[PDB]
């Protein structure tokens, strides 16, 4: 019905400012450490 | 039907024990989400209103 000329449109539905726009197509119309390792009693103990 | 974690307690409990141990269990244990999906293209598709030779006729034309 609507398509034209080997063109097939037919599937399309048919029934501030305010800019007018054309419809079908819109445009403008843990750890802590420990003694060891921790350097003492590595230089101690008199006993 | 709206979530989709297993229904069952025992099934959860005994998976995430065996998971602690490293072992695996029989079932399957997926995490809860809601359930639908999405598919897209599998669903509204690019319209073709020309035809299958209309562009190249219309390049020869000049169009």
């Amino acid at each position: 019905x609507x398509x034209x000329x080997g063109r097939x449109x037919x599937x399309x539905p048919x029934x501030x400012x305010t800019x007018x726009v054309t419809x079908l197509x819109x445009x403008x119309x843990r750890x802590y450490l420990r003694f060891h390792x921790x350097x003492y009693x590595x230089x101690x103990x008199x006993x | 039907p709206i979530v989709t974690e297993q229904p069952s307690a025992e099934i959860r409990e005994a998976y995430i024990e065996n998971f602690a141990k490293g072992e695996h269990i029989s079932a399957i244990v997926p995490g809860q989400s809601i359930s639908g999906t999405l598919e897209l293209s599998a669903q509204f598709r690019v319209p073709r209103y020309h035809s299958k030779n209309s562009f190249q006729q219309a390049l020869q034309m000049k169009a």
